[PDB]
């Protein structure tokens, strides 16, 4: 009746689309059944990439589709770790708003607060600082 | 003048310099393991690799029915101290044998000089080290000192003979294929070797041959060290660029496809399966990648995370990528200088050229079928020597590669599994 066959793996196309900020491509691939929690060879999820590159609307559309806000890569970083590193206040706020673990630690022991202050992101460090002391 | 100055013993105490407890980038919260700095920017973790992959945390094999014929599983290997000592001295002796040839001497010098590029910063104009290109070295206080390194020799994972070269990725960068480079982790054991046949007809047949000869482990490690030389200079080919094998009916039957990367590493006739159009695009593609690194270095205004000067850290990377510096001090890529450097890591550092200089018997192609797996002990000098390997000089083992013959030298090769 409406049977389509997937010629290529949709995970990789969803991860590539989220990395380059093609919101329509993400939204279209999500409509045809791409897995929002797929992984690349390094443990990165579509939310990891959409958060590290700074796309607010991509981060939200995925989180709506059930993306794990606390998934970690092969070195222990979460989407919150990446978004604080690259100075994305709005992405960091959205992730926190959905209950991301502000105390996640990577292989070196660093939290998203440490990554924020280690990359010159003061206003994004005071938010993580406060959210931890809440 | 040895490449590895110390005669390390696993039992040796940790001094915190070249013998220390370290933490590798890992998905878990791993307990520190003992590692030995055998050379500048080269470390040896004589442990089974349960840390690099988040799904291979244990050494349990897959169901007896899902096991592929070409594999060997043994959860107890490299678990006791004595094997950790023997493993460490075996890996050390294998570096000495590689280094005792001008070809391997150049390879090892290109690896130690191939510093992973400092493209970690989030600010356009400052240079910074990528965290996953370092390791966490334990201090006396219990504090952790971060330290840079280029190569790491680690034990095998669940599949003991799954030798490979792997690095950790970046969220926004393609370190292995953008020129930058990344610290390489090699799964390797000097206690195992693959069996093959001298007769090419038998070697290319899945159903014949029982491993008449044994691969020299220095060539196997030299094969993975060439993968490192590619990934450390960031010029590796995407692993999904495969060749539809048409020269081996048995491959064609199963629809197998070998990646251009491994064909390039083997060299000889194998590297010619890549057509001139494919080789030309990569050389030009990575010639431009070095220009982006030369452009990043020219726009460098600051350096963070070290006591070294900005000018000094640019110099490290002018010597790595062989960039040209003009009177004003601006870095450029000289197409001919690059072509010499590019051909060196792709056509000169090959498994084939290494077999020519070791003067050992080896597989004559990468498109063959492994016949068996043997257990070897290369540490005793009556078994295996730096300069001759198994084919010891002045003995009956020198002529006709007899030292590599698993029945004529039947005491140095213990068969564990028959793939044939
Ligand atoms: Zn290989």
């Amino acid at each position: 009746h409406h049977h389509h066959h997937h010629g290529s793996d949709l995970g990789k196309k969803l991860l590539e689309a989220a990395r380059a900020g093609q919101d329509d491509e993400v939204r279209i691939l999500m409509a045809n059944g791409a897995d929002v929690n797929a992984v690349d060879m390094h443990g990165y999820t579509p939310l990891h990439l959409a958060a590290a590159v700074g796309h607010l609307e991509i981060v939200e559309v995925l989180l709506k589709a059930g993306a794990d806000v606390n998934a970690w890569d092969q070195v222990g970083k979460t989407p919150l770790h990446l978004a604080a590193k690259w100075g994305h206040l709005e992405i960091v706020e959205v992730l926190l708003k959905h209950g991301a673990d502000v105390n996640a630690q990577d292989w070196m022991g660093r939290t998203p607060f440490d990554l924020a202050i280690d990359n010159g992101n003061e206003d994004i460090a005071e938010v993580l600082q406060k959210a931890a002391k809440l | 003048s040895p490449f590895v100055n110390k005669q390390f013993n696993y039992k040796d105490p940790v001094n915190g310099v070249d013998i220390a407890y370290i933490k590798i980038p890992n998905a878990g919260q791993m307990q520190p393991v003992k590692a030995f700095k055998i050379h500048n920017k080269i470390w040896v973790i004589p442990e089974r690799d349960t840390f690099t992959n988040p799904e291979e945390g244990d050494l349990n094999p897959p169901p007896e029915a899902k096991q592929v014929p070409v594999s060997y599983y043994d959860s107890t290997y490299l678990s006791t101290d004595n094997e950790k000592d023997n493993y460490l001295k075996g890996v050390t002796k294998l570096f000495e044998r590689i280094y005792s040839t001008d070809l391997g001497r150049m390879l090892l010098t290109s690896i130690v000089r191939g510093i992973p590029f400092w493209g970690g910063s989030t600010i356009d104009t400052e240079l910074k080290v990528i965290d996953t290109n370092c390791i966490n070295v334990i201090q006396p206080d219990g504090s952790y000192r971060s330290e840079e390194l280029n190569l790491v020799i680690i034990g095998p994972s669940a599949d003991i003979i799954q030798f490979e070269c792997k690095s950790f990725g970046h969220e926004v960068l393609n370190l292995t294929r953008n020129g930058y480079g990344s610290t390489q982790y090699i799964r390797f054991s000097p206690d195992f070797t693959f069996g093959f046949e001298e007769s090419l007809e038998v070697d290319t047949n899945p159903l014949l041959g029982a491993g008449k000869f044994a691969t020299d482990p220095a060539v196997t490690l030299a094969h993975e060290l060439i993968h490192a030389g590619h990934r450390l200079y960031g010029i590796a080919i995407n692993p999904n660029r495969v060749f539809k094998v048409n020269t081996n009916a048995y491959y064609e039957m199963s629809g197998l496809e070998v990646s251009f990367e491994e064909l390039r590493t083997f060299g000889g006739h194998d590297a010619k399966f890549i057509d001139s159009l494919q080789e030309n695009e990569f050389r030009l593609y990575y010639y431009n990648k070095f220009k982006d690194i030369a452009s990043t270095l020219n726009k460098a205004k600051s350096i963070v995370g070290t006591t070294a000067s900005l000018q000094y850290m640019k110099n490290v990377f002018k010597e790595k990528y062989l960039l040209s510096e003009d009177t004003s001090g601006k870095f450029s890529v000289d197409k001919l200088k690059f072509d010499k450097l590019y051909k060196m890591l792709t056509e000169i550092y090959t498994e084939d050229n290494f077999v020519k200089f070791f003067k050992v018997l080896n597989r004559k192609t990468y498109l063959n079928f492994d016949k068996a797996v043997f257990k070897i002990n290369i540490v005793p000098k009556v078994n295996y020597t730096i300069y001759d390997g198994f084919n010891l000089r002045n003995t009956n083992l020198a002529a006709n590669f007899n030292g590599q013959n698993t029945e004529i030298n039947n005491m140095n090769f213990t068969k564990l599994k028959n793939f044939t």
